[PDB]
């Protein structure tokens, strides 16, 4: 017959191989596909969808609904911090278990602009302004509003609109950042600051709630598929 | 180049009024109507078969109003299972017993109003195939603890210890996920600051064209408060939430004696 | 930035273990049985299950590879000279006859797809098409098996694919040898529908969605950062 | 030579493989095919053919010809049942051993309309009407003629025609039903009811016979070929 | 709904065991014989027989695969080092000379098609064309062999295909080893005629259509169903 | 792409009168004539060979009448084997002894009448290659117990215990099948309510073009009652069944001395 | 011989004998000239052959009567639509069936009296 | 052996509440009485099979009929 | 290289196989064929030829 020669790499099982195989049930008539709403062709179209971030994860708040509620209230000295978390999607224990972070944890690289949507769930007669800043990694994390006004910020007035959008841009020295973050590729810091105050009329409760949502913009991308470091089983589930 | 004749053997491919019948809803200030996964509920095509599908258009597609529920401070949330909450509802439920298979879309209109001096946020979501886990593990639950006949099953703030009920911990949504990730399902946020209502139009979501509407809850409607209802003590206290569902393009087949044994 | 590793077919299209079958040459214990069966399910390994259960409805085509490795049982002597072992995997369709024991005539089939393999060769793979009576694979079924809403609640009624039966074709070895066959599933031609939230709580059984309660995220010290 | 690489799945014997093989007797002259009547190209053309159903299988009637004879007779109260069996072709012990059921038992799926032909083997001067109903699975099996008139039925008068045809339609929630039936895919119930009576003149025997025939319509189809669960042998037939 | 699995070529076109030959290296017993013969028939396994006997006349082409597996005989010692065993299957045509014993010169043939196989390789398959003196294979022959209507009643006179002779090519092993060769038949290019009723009663021998009496269907309680 | 030169080495392909000679039958009300497997019995073509085939057209193709049989209440059924029941029949059987090979089609006309006050149903079927099993297993039977010279061999209701006869259990058809599955063979139901006769035209069914018509029964004619004959006791009792067979396009070859040793 | 199909229901035996239609008028739907919201027409799930209880014809039988739409009160989905609705309108096709042998005799009058 | 009458809607109004007004009645009156031989069959049943035709409704409210 | 897959029937010796094989003496110059009378192309052309039958085979 045709003289062949076995190259190295034959008779192996690469688990990510792409080879054909003989069918077990030949000439099988498959039932027809039909219209089912919500066909997903790509995992990034899931990461587009917003999901509310458990910012208030200070135990014991993580076992209840209070982890999603950021408490705001009138102040006596303006310019103080509401919340702030390291921008490590997939690694920081704030938004790692969100819908963006749980998709990111199946990979080892990420690159794209993130979008933070905030929503003031307060009284309709209550007003006030907030400064939502984002500082690039550099050195270091800012420690005041006068320090965290020199980067990228938006000034959200809750009297005008109930929802704000802070589009965190992609300002990096690489093309990709790792999910399990290190000192090489930091991504920066998100903070929020009281611009003026919360000014309410009487007969209004003194404590309110902001929810924070995370999603991915159209330039988001992933790479280097791996196993997720969340689920650990020992034996076969019976 | 393919070597075989079967496709299993290939390689990889690398103000505003909404009228339905003799019923109308209000108030809608032309705010937002969410339609499903981008799909409006229509009738079945001829490609999916199968006798004659029965379509009682006007006498069934109308706004049914359920029992109202009290929104307190310590309210975790509630859920209804459809088409089980519309069981004893007019001529919609009479056609369910006399027919074998069914198919329907919905338009769920949840409405909850308050003053300008109130606050709190609801999440009205429509989860398809919400397979709930057990409260007590290795012990299966009864169907009455999942969904009664149009009765609002409520969540809880802590874990349950019921032997024959579902696990009603509201921060795990009763399913096994995080409750903050429920925004991929079709939903609308009720903000007492600016919304006062929510209207979602849901299509028919299943893996089959028709289905027997007794032994399979097609989807559920969860109403979960994320920001709790706080008001001044001198304000009004009773803040009720009302669910107004209407079927849309309901079809049936398999006409026999009245079920459902 | 072509989103190539974020498609469904790159996500699911990778081999992953789904069952580890164990069978021996001598029935030392009831468990080895001298042969072993496995009803086809994808809810026994967590890593493929969390990939599958991000979607309510799947339509994946399948490729099944086995990695059979053998090892001698611990005795006082081991010196022998045996011909190479031949293994047999007989896919029994749902409702078909099953082997009641070894030396049965159900292994000498006429319609059941079977495969043979001698040790030392390449691992044997076969393909199985879309095996369903409906139009999709339901990863979650929110209902009951009986019309009176009783019997079985969950996805188990719609998961009916058959059995895999593992045995040794050789009649006897001079010293007993235990074989371990690791079934690997590789989805292909995958179409998904209705994306679900990713699972938080670790699994507990294989026939339900039962869970224990967990927090949504591990906690931190404060809500604000503080450094110059 | 040509550098090759062995993929997994080589040197195996899949018993449903489709591969060529060297011939043992080459250049062999085969005797010519001729005209033989009754060439079968498909197993469904056998399942088209009717076969009489052993409805009266109450032991000891299965060891004699009486299992095929359904006894009818004049009544004193109209509206009673003659026969009734669960529509499980291949699994119900009425028509599993028929010509349709024994072909269905070689498979694991079935989908199509079935046709029931009944034949009144009574006296020529005898008359009467029967209600032959079919109720979809639902809940549950009907228990009266007033209950089993609300589905699909035909009213067969044995004075007009001696044979009736009840075409059982395909009303299912799936594309296919299993042969070894379960609670997931029931197929319904066939019943027969006395519409009025059997009215004979004198000098006629008081007991008659209906035979029942089963076949398959043009929309019948099978899938997932397997071994039949009827024949069990232990050793080789010598 | 393409009736693809209901055609004749999808129905019969699947490998199924037809004979299990047993032969040893040492003639411990008369039965092993140190070699073994088998006249070709398809009436020894029930599952292929019921597929064949739904039709009166067949015209199938054939493919024959063997799965030979060996195993050591039970002795007091087993430690040895042997070269791999070579097996030989010699298809003897009808009327040809047969081997009278081992070490005969009929195994060193000149026209009989033979095949060789060393253990560890792929299973050897060969194809045999339509072997008949007529225009079809008669699954049922309603007549006698002699013109005076005597001798043999049945299909046995028209079933004349030859013999398969199994032996070990290696002369001697240091300890005896029993080999088990399982013949697999796969019909192809199948044309059928005159469909017959499916067999009810289980078979009793291989050269006739003899049966014991059975009921037509297992019985039930009543003739009518009764529930609300 | 095929690799070999032999096709064994390929892969799979994935009122009314009917006159014959000087004979006619009656009564037929233009009811039903079943023709074989869709094939009318014709003469042999030139492609099947092999001297000169002898065709005595008019002197052989005629309606022969057999002996009548009594249909009682406890009658299980009967069977005849052709071309053995037409052995001593005129010039049809004289041509069988003098010739080596033969080939013929048939037109079997079974006739059994009764009044309007009778009832019962017959199955007239034509089974080709009806290889019958043994009554006593591991003991071969004689040919005289299978088919005599034109004599109606009858079935039985229970199992037989004959050492050298066929197994005559009528619910197993004498073959090993269920008797209810005999409708795939060419047949016609006699209903005493509406039929009174049955006429089946059978072609030549074999695996060879010609065959010696002594050592191979080409087909059999089973007449099995499915509904038993019940009548009033004051009616007529003797209800006879008569079989009238005619050959159709009979051919012969191999002219030698008269057989059949 | 002649089959009359309404929904998933058929009747037999009719030897193409006689079908009486009303006062020459076939039952149709209402026109737009008569008003009055939206009229509900469950076509297939209601227009089907319901079978009542059978009655014994003795020698000393004087006769029977049924009143419609009261005899179809508990009949499937026809009677469920009667309770939920204020007004209604329907036509009918009454099929009375009573067979006997050739050795019987007797004559029935099947009449439909309005009001 | 049978009788089939198709009846239209007969009223003085286009629609009517189908509880408090019987629209028509079906009388089955034997004019010649049923005589048979005593050795014949005795039970002779009469069966009424009614089907509605083009049924319309209006006025959708709660289930009646008080 | 090219991914292959061994089908059953490989590495065997069917004695009636038709396969090519590497030559032992390559580029060998064969002496030319010439005219020899009586070339037989088929065994049936031998069976055409008559041969006298030993009919009287009664020993001795």
């Amino acid at each position: 017959g045709l003289p062949t020669m076995n190259t190295p790499g034959s008779t192996q099982f690469l688990t990510s191989d792409d080879f054909q195989s003989p069918s077990a049930m030949p000439q099988f008539d498959v039932t027809p596909e039909i219209q089912i709403p919500g066909q997903v062709r790509n995992l990034m179209e899931i990461a587009e969808v917003d999901s509310v971030v458990p910012v208030n994860n200070t135990e014991g708040h993580v076992n209840s609904m209070e982890a999603y509620r950021i408490p705001v209230r009138p102040q006596t000295s303006s310019g103080e911090q509401v919340f702030g978390f390291q921008l490590q999607p997939g690694h920081d224990s704030v938004l790692k278990h969100t819908l963006l972070g749980e998709i990111l944890n199946y990979y080892a690289n990420w690159s794209g602009s993130m979008k933070l949507t905030f929503m003031y769930c307060g009284a309709a007669m209550a007003t006030g302004k907030f400064l939502i800043a984002y500082s690039p990694p550099g050195a270091g994390v800012p420690g005041s509003r006068r320090d965290a006004m020199l980067g990228t910020h938006v000034i959200w007035d809750v009297g005008l609109q109930s929802s704000c959008v802070l589009c965190v841009p992609w300002i990096s020295q690489t093309n990709y950042r790792y999910v399990t973050s290190d000192a090489y590729t930091d991504a920066g810091y998100i903070t929020c600051w009281y611009q003026t105050s919360i000014v309410t009329p009487p007969d209004i409760p003194t404590t309110s709630t902001i929810l924070c949502f995370v999603s991915a913009c159209n330039d988001f991308s992933v790479r280097l598929l791996r196993d997720t470091p969340f689920i650990t089983q020992q034996a076969l589930f019976q | 180049i393919n070597y075989y004749k079967d496709s299993a053997s290939n390689s990889l491919n690398r103000v505003r009024s909404i009228t339905l019948g003799n019923s109308t809803i209000t108030t809608q200030e032309c705010a937002n109507v969410v339609v499903g996964y981008g799909v409006w509920p229509t009738y079945l095509s001829d490609h999916e078969a199968t006798d004659q599908p029965t379509q009682p258009d006007v006498a069934t597609c109308r706004f049914y109003t359920l029992e109202s529920v009290k929104w307190e401070s310590s309210s975790a949330g509630w859920w209804w299972k459809f088409p089980e909450a519309l069981s004893d509802m007019g001529l919609f439920g009479q056609n369910m017993q006399y027919h074998y298979l069914g198919r329907t879309g919905y338009t769920i209109h949840v409405q909850c109003n308050a003053s300008k001096f109130h606050q709190g946020c609801l999440l009205v979501v429509c989860v398809p195939e919400a397979e709930m886990g057990a409260a007590t593990t290795d012990h299966a639950f009864n169907h009455t603890k999942l969904s009664n006949i149009g009765q609002a099953m409520e969540f809880s703030a802590k874990k349950s210890t019921d032997q024959t009920g579902p696990q009603t911990a509201v921060h795990n949504a009763g399913m096994g996920v995080a409750v903050g990730n429920l925004t991929i399902f079709p939903h609308q946020w009720i903000n007492l600051r600016t919304n006062n209502s929510a209207t979602i139009v849901m299509p028919y979501i299943n893996s089959v064209p028709m289905d027997n509407m007794y032994r399979h809850y097609n989807f559920t409607l969860m109403v979960i408060p994320f920001a709790k209802l706080e008001h001044s003590p001198q304000a009004s206290t009773y803040v009720p939430i009302t669910v107004t569902v209407a079927p849309m393009c309901a079809e049936y087949n398999g006409l026999r004696l009245a079920g459902h044994q | 930035h072509t989103r190539s590793e974020s498609s469904i077919e790159n996500f699911m299209g990778r081999a992953a273990c789904v069952y580890i079958a164990q069978y021996a040459t001598e029935k030392v214990n009831d468990e080895l049985d001298r042969y072993t069966n496995w009803e086809i399910t994808t809810r026994q390994v967590a890593q493929l299950r969390r990939k599958l259960e991000m979607f309510t409805y799947m339509r994946f085509d399948l490729e099944i590879t086995f990695v059979i490795t053998s090892s001698q049982r611990t005795s006082t002597t081991y010196a022998s000279d045996s011909p190479p072992l031949t293994h047999q995997v007989m896919y029994v369709p749902p409702g078909g006859p099953i082997p009641k024991s070894y030396e049965d005539f159900a292994w000498q089939t006429s319609t059941n797809p079977s495969v043979f393999w001698t040790e030392g060769n390449a691992p044997p793979r076969m393909s199985i098409p879309f095996m369903s009576v409906g139009n999709a694979y339901c990863n979650f079924y929110d209902g009951w098996s009986h019309f009176s809403q009783s019997g079985v609640y969950g996805y188990t009624t719609l998961n009916n694919m058959g059995h895999l039966y593992f045995r040794h074709v050789n009649k006897s070895t001079a010293y007993p040898v235990n074989s371990v066959a690791r079934v690997y599933f590789k989805p292909k031609h995958v179409k998904a529908w209705v994306p679900r939230a990713p699972r938080l709580c670790p699994y507990l059984k294989a026939r339900n969605v039962n869970f224990n309660v967990q927090g949504v995220t591990e906690s931190r010290n404060k809500i604000t950062l503080d450094r110059s």
